[PDB]
RNA sequence: UGCAUGGCCGUUGGUGGUGCGUGGGUUGACCUGUCCGUUGAUUCAGCUAACGAGCGAGAUUAUCGCCAAUUAUUUACUUUGCCGAAGUCCUUCGGUUAAAGUUCUAAUUGGGACUCCCUGCGUAGCAGGUGGAAGAGGGUAGCAAUAACAGGUCCGUGAUGCCCUUUAGAUGCUCUGGGCUGCACGCGUGCUACAAUGUUAGGACAAUAGGAGCGAGCCUGAGAGGGUGCGCUACUCUUAUAAUCCCUAACGUAGUUGGGAUUGACGUUUGUAAUCAGCGUCAUGAACCAGGAAUCCCUUGUAAAUGUGUGUCAACAACGCA
């Protein structure tokens, strides 16, 4: 319930209109693991993202 | 010349040779309007080199536009002539393109 | 913010002639390129001197392509000319492969005093 | 630089950012540099991307509450309204305004959104506190337009309920539509 | 007659392009030169049957921003000193060819910023950072190649070919009057609103222009307006104490003190003329509760709001350029 990632590295950008970034994240929960998630806005490395759902990675790269 | 029915080739390359031999870096000659055909068509005769842009046009490039009325139609005459800079002659300063390095 | 063909081709021609002047510092070399070359504007010399500095800290390193500054032309000639003592071509036994010995039979120059096989 | 207090009334000593939560707080912009006597300033904040963080947060509201087409400019108007919120906030509850303000900026801006099928992306903390201040102030003027009631009050009505997590609020109602749309599309 | 033309302008396209000398390839149209990274850029870097010269780009010009030299006591100011008025023991005003100047003001000559500096990434360069008035073409403009569009203009011209008009009861020119302003309706650019982040009443900082026409001060009238005409051939005198904003009141969610269209009359200015011009006054008090499908402009002192000049002009801006 409301889990907390943090951005290791910005791989690049994506979407049809270039609207969204996507990012490698390491969980701040501390369980550990790396999740590749599409964020909406603009993201500086080391930023913290709250995810309703920790499961599912985005698609491809 | 062109009142007295010389071809336009020969009329231009009269003066365009006379300009360059006298002392100038380039010149252009345009003879716009109606020779031969029903449509008007543009001659342009050029030699040397001829700077068209910037401030440096205004300092270097002399030019003069005119027209000849005839029996048939109204031609336009137009002659652009570029100069060399003198050392304090009658332009002084060189172009902003060029620079000169001294010998060792 | 790229340097054009005129300001590069000047700045190489400056270092050609006057490497005896100049330094790593910009504010020095700016004031040199007034005296060395008659230039119309102020902005020109700041961009010429800006590449003259750039090439200096490339030159503090292996020799840059398409540029020759008279001190290295003298230094290359000394580095060129001398040649070490001894031929360096004498083993002097000289090893030779089995088939290449049978060639040196067929020429008519076996018993050369140069050794064989392994 | 000893008191250092907003409108010459409130103080930033309080506001316990560490206390408020994890994440979110960073793009909050209430960290010392941000504090100022008056939220008015000569902004140079739109020059390079993330410079909006380094401005004060109370200013960033006063800019949002500058619409539409008649109220453009006139910031010097808006910082009266946000003053006369922060009296109504402080003297009703007895909390000071800045604590109960930043709790409103937390819980408005929804995590997730439909990126145009449509797919549900996550958000940056920058884009959360942006779309906090929009969906507060959108609700304020939409309420205050035609309503026989001063907008300083209609800000203060919106701003209290944003902290306590009620569906009175135009902010915190509109996130639960937008967040559920992201959950549906997915 | 712009489909006979000159010039001038818009546009394709202000994008990065265009094509010569000698050499090579091809029977030839023609190609090569003019091709794996970088830049706004055929910008550089380097490949290489091409090598070398151009033009456009860049440079340059103009201005805005930061500097300190050079001048200025009758065209800008400041400080100090004098003589005033109030305060009434030291504060604020106004004046002064009166001594010193230059921070504001005015404008000439120069300085200044180059990816120079550091760290990452990939030599060309790129991203961030320090400092700095200013940092990545410092911002904004101006100028802008070759090659064309039967795009526009014979209603700009003593620029013009040909056609017809000069049968003067003229298509020449001019006087009186009327049109281009006529309205069942359809589209384009704009303006003012639909209010309370408001309107009403009272109180409290600009810049750029222009001016032998601007028009000072003081009288007259509710108001518009009217009379008298001081200064200025202008950084001197003048249009000229701008408006959103700000601070005290009034109103109260209503087609309402929101909105100000359309109509009736009186009071006037400009003009040979007000019949379709503008201003004032009192009345009249409409449609409009944020606008369907659609579409436009915009990245920083920008959008949006908010006024002021100027062009046309006797008088009239909801328009253009600033």
């Amino acid at each position: 319930q409301v889990k907390l990632a943090v951005v290791k590295q910005v791989i690049g950008r994506t979407g049809s209109r270039g609207g969204v970034t996507q990012v490698r994240v390491e969980f701040l929960d501390d369980s550990n693991r790396s999740l590749v998630r599409n964020v909406k806005g603009a993201v500086r490395e080391g930023d913290i993202l709250s995810l309703l759902e920790t499961e599912r990675e985005a698609r491809r790269l | 010349k062109l009142i007295a029915r010389i071809p336009a080739r020969r009329a231009a390359y009269s003066i365009i040779r006379f300009v360059m031999d006298a002392g100038a870096r380039g010149c252009e000659v345009a003879i716009s309007g109606k020779l031969r055909g029903a449509r008007a068509s543009t001659s342009k005769y050029k030699e040397g080199y001829m700077v068209k842009s910037g401030d440096v046009t205004k300092q270097f490039v002399t030019q003069a536009v005119g027209h000849i009325p005839m029996k048939q139609a109204t031609i336009g005459i137009r002659v652009l002539i570029m100069l060399a800079q003198d050392p304090s002659g009658i332009p002084k300063e060189s172009q902003p393109d060029v620079i000169k390095v001294h010998e060792a | 913010r790229i340097r054009t063909k005129t300001t590069k081709r000047a700045a190489r021609l400056v270092i050609e002639r006057f490497y005896g002047q100049l330094s790593f510092d910009f504010q020095d070399n700016k004031r040199v390129c007034d005296a060395v070359a008659d230039i119309p504007s102020k902005r020109m010399r700041n961009k010429i001197a800006g590449y003259v500095t750039h090439l200096m800290r490339r030159l503090e390193r292996g020799p840059v392509r398409g540029i020759s500054f008279k001190l290295q032309e003298q230094e290359r000639e000394k580095r060129d000319n001398w040649m070490p003592t001894t031929s360096k071509l004498n083993v002097p036994k000289i090893l030779v492969d089995p088939e290449t010995k049978e060639m040196l039979a067929a020429i008519g120059l076996g018993e050369m005093e140069g050794v064989e096989v392994f | 630089m000893e008191g250092v207090k907003l409108f010459g009334k409130y103080d930033y000593s309080d506001v316990d950012f560490s206390q408020l939560d994890p994440a979110l707080v960073d793009y909050i912009s209430v960290h010392e540099k941000q504090h100022v006597m008056v939220p008015h300033t000569a902004g140079r904040y739109v020059h390079k991307r993330f410079q909006k963080v380094s401005c004060p947060l109370v200013e960033r509201l006063c800019n949002h509450l500058m619409s539409r087409g008649r109220n453009t400019g006139k910031k010097l108007l808006a910082i009266r309204i946000v003053e006369h919120a922060f009296d109504i906030i402080a003297l009703s509850t007895g909390q000071n305004p800045i604590v109960t303000f930043v709790k409103g900026v937390q819980y408005c801006g929804a995590r997730e959104d439909s990126t145009r099928r449509r797919q549900a992306c996550d958000v940056s903390p920058l884009r959360r506190i942006d779309q906090a201040l929009s969906l507060i102030t959108e609700g304020v003027r939409k309420a205050a337009f035609r309503s026989s009631r001063n907008i300083a009050e209609c800000l203060a009505d919106e701003l209290i309920a944003a902290s306590n997590n009620d569906q009175t609020s135009y902010a915190c109602r509109k996130k639960d539509e937008l967040e559920r749309i992201a959950k549906s599309n997915r």
